[PDB]
């Protein structure tokens, strides 16, 4: 269906362009036909976006999305204007629902290692902040802009991370975890954490891929501060599983008090998991 | 020719920025320049518009499209802020202009069904409206904003239609093109009311595979009208065979009256049509319409039938 | 590779929002961390680019370029709102050093020939030169003003030129380029007229193809122009190279008058160069036109031929 989203991109112009000759006109009823244009295309939008989770093609999952940001965009641009709040508010949860759901995207990405994607997912989350945010310029809650940004300061620091392991400085890596940690600690999300720590454990991977079983140490360290933020026990388990798998890799490098550290830090993620 | 509209499509950058260093400095001799060059840059890309129209390249053609549409961009910045009437009607004749030539790229992907073309040149139409809007903005000439809103009302409906074609919800299409009619009669839509009447007969191949013949008709009752508004000559002969098809159709559904209104429909077109072996078509079936209504015993359905027989064999 | 300039894009996306929306605030550290993360980018990018200039991927090259035009940005939005002019005066240095690079790239794709290369180097110059133009109004230098805008109209010139080239009219293609020089010399950037004097060599290896010796001539004419501002000896060696082919071609087709002028540039051009070998092979070759000016028949053309090869012979 790869004109849907074509079209309905088309609806959302088409409303935008009508909602700024109105806006000349003073025309309501023409405000009521432009908003019911993009509100058809966003319901619609919303079952594509839902189902493309079981259909399991990421690509068009994420473009469908982007559906998604560019029409609360236009309604926000309508309804700050039309002076109705339940419109926004309908805007609002969606956007939200959307960044949670591109999060969920981005995560089974990670998990993968598919950092293409992960970064188009990051692009998804990094946008739909913009849009929350004009929409709080105007009804006032300097919360919802501090909750954006810290939004786009996590997912603008794990698409760093991602950039720092494909030139493979590990070290690096960690250094940004470091700071996506601070920026997720800043933004309060749990999801936003599980993306964090689904990161910190392939960051771990790649240091042992590297023998830098130190480091690794490090970025485990950071993913179990994530989790016991978080309080995602799978990941917990996932995370004291792995370093076990760091403790033997410095078995193998002889280095028995990094195998210690290894195995005690995986006893506190065992210990967290409970 | 990817090239040459590569550079065309980067030149309207540059001119703009230097209209923006012009009017910032107040260097009218720069703006003058960037005028001349962006009037140029659309006198250069007239040459594809009309040569791919005998070449037959739909992508090259709706490529030199959005070019024009981006430069007038230019003109309009310029001559807005310069005061230039005279200008600012060029851009908008232009636009008029490539709005004339854009229909044949939405017609004829809409009927081949090439649509990867169609939803290109729909967000053409609705960035020439926005440039129109531009144009418009302070100036306050509602004549020409009737161009865009017209226009863009009738894009939101026809590009709702264009996806109900492949979903196969005829009434959803119909809902559609209750208001797509509405605006292109309003307006005078010139040709495009071509890009309103293919939509319907497309409608009706697909919808006498669905069955419903009944909102088939609804749709070729907007078909005729929107022909009739225009004058759509030789396109009347696609009309009436779909026309003795869905009647054809409507007869083995046993469905005499929708028959009847598919052939008063028919016959008010071919009464513009003046075909006279395509009036011999209709008038043949409209006795065996009749007999149909005959065999059914709805003699007033009969009735209609031979006076719709004898409205078109009174032509000849 | 695509992975990190995708990340430093996004990256530069986030910049621009978080600037975005500390300014509906006054959040200063949004804006601190902000303008770090655009250094950061800037410098990481620097590195990118010229090693990305050792690999030879000059597509990934000019989108690192754009990229480091759209951090320009981001951190011109934070300094002229901050008011500070030495963040500013980064930039601009930044963005100088990047037209330089973008200089190198171009001329390298504009003497392969690859003018899709050319075009994208060129409207990454009209992006650079686009923030260098918003950030000189602002901090208040009107010469930085004038290097903006030669900057961005010789590249949409040289631009214009090259679409010229892909639809034949070498004329009109010189007439851009003679109006690009005088736009580029009106700043004085040599190293943008090295570009220049690049162009008009791919210019003249066109020319060379079609057999118009005449405009061909002309186009050296811009060639040396721009060439002579720049002196650098290699490029007025490619020129003066260009300049006896074409005057051996004007040899061959026996526009003996138009072999003379072209030899008249070949040693305009020599003259500034200097170089023994160069200016034996060219007054040889100018008492070849000489001789076949005497063949001929043209005594006058043979007298100047005559002058020219001696003129030529006097600078070694």
């Amino acid at each position: 269906p790869e004109l849907f989203l074509q079209d309905l991109r088309s609806l959302v112009e088409a409303a935008r362009i009508l909602a700024r000759l109105a806006r000349q006109r003073g025309d309501e009823h023409a405000l009521e036909r432009a908003a019911r244009w993009a509100e058809q295309a966003a319901r619609q939008a919303e079952r594509l976006a839902r189902q493309a989770r079981k259909e399991g093609n990421l690509e068009l999952a994420l473009k469908a999305l982007q559906i998604l940001v560019n029409a609360a965009y236009v309604l926000a641009e309508i309804a700050r204007d039309r002076g109705n709040e339940e419109l926004l508010e309908y805007a609002a949860r969606l956007a939200e629902e959307a960044a949670r759901q591109a999060i969920e995207i981005a995560a089974q990405a990670m998990e993968e290692g598919n950092f293409e994607l992960a970064l188009e997912a990051l692009e998804i989350i990094n946008e739909a902040a913009r849009v929350l945010a004009r929409i709080a310029h105007h009804r006032g809650n300097q919360e919802l802009l501090e909750k954006a940004a810290s939004l786009t300061h996590a997912s603008a620091a794990l698409s760093r991370a991602i950039a720092a392991i494909l030139e493979g400085d590990v070290e690096k890596a960690v250094r940004a975890a470091q700071e996506a940690v601070k920026a997720a600690k800043e933004a309060g999300d749990n999801d936003m954490l599980r993306a964090v720590a689904i990161a910190a454990l392939r960051i771990a991977k790649e240091a042992e891929k590297q023998g830098n079983v130190e480091v690794a140490v490090k970025a485990a360290r950071v993913a179990v501060e994530a989790a016991k933020q978080a309080g995602d026990n799978d990941v917990l388990k996932r995370v004291s599983e792995t370093l076990l798998s760091i403790a033997a890799e410095a078995t193998k490098q002889g280095n028995s008090e990094v195998m210690e550290k290894a195995i005690r830090v995986s006893e506190e993620a065992e210990k967290q998991a409970g | 020719l990817e090239l040459a509209l590569k550079a065309l499509q980067i030149l309207v950058n540059a001119a703009y920025v230097l209209a923006e260093i012009a009017r910032d400095r107040g260097n009218e001799e720069l703006l003058e320049k960037a005028a001349r060059l962006a009037e140029e840059a659309a006198r250069q890309a007239e040459r594809i518009a009309r040569q791919a129209r005998k070449e037959g390249n739909l992508e090259l053609a709706l490529k030199a499209l959005q070019i024009l549409v981006n430069a007038a961009y230019v003109l309009a910045e310029i001559a807005r802020d310069r005061g230039n009437e005279e200008l600012l009607e060029y851009a908008a004749r232009l636009a008029e202009e490539a709005a004339r030539q854009a229909i044949e790229i939405w017609a004829q992907a809409m009927e081949e069904g090439n649509q990867q073309l169609r939803t290109k040149a729909a967000h053409i139409i609705l960035r020439a409206a926005e440039v129109l809007l531009e144009i418009a903005r302070d100036r306050g000439n509602q004549e020409l904003l009737e161009k865009a809103a017209s226009l863009v009302d009738a894009v939101a409906a026809l590009q709702q239609a264009a996806a109900a074609i492949l979903e196969g919800d005829v009434e959803k299409a119909v809902r559609a093109a209750q208001e797509a009619v509405k605006a292109a009669k309003e307006a005078g839509d010139n040709d495009m009311l071509r890009a309103v009447a293919i939509a319907a007969l497309r409608i009706a191949k697909e919808a006498e595979k669905q069955g419903n013949v009944e909102v088939a008709v609804k749709a070729a009752r907007v078909a005729v009208e929107a022909a009739k508004q225009a004058g759509d000559n030789d396109v009347l002969r696609k009309v009436a065979e779909q026309a003795l098809r869905i009647a054809k159709e409507a007869e083995k559904q046993g469905n005499v009256e929708v028959a009847v209104k598919a052939a008063r429909v028919a016959v008010e077109a071919a009464k513009q049509a003046g075909d006279n072996d395509v009036l011999r078509k209709v008038a043949d079936q409209a006795l065996e319409i009749a007999k149909a209504a005959l065999e059914q015993g709805d003699i007033d359905v009969a009735q209609k039938a031979m006076d719709v027989a004898v409205e078109a064999l009174t032509q000849a």
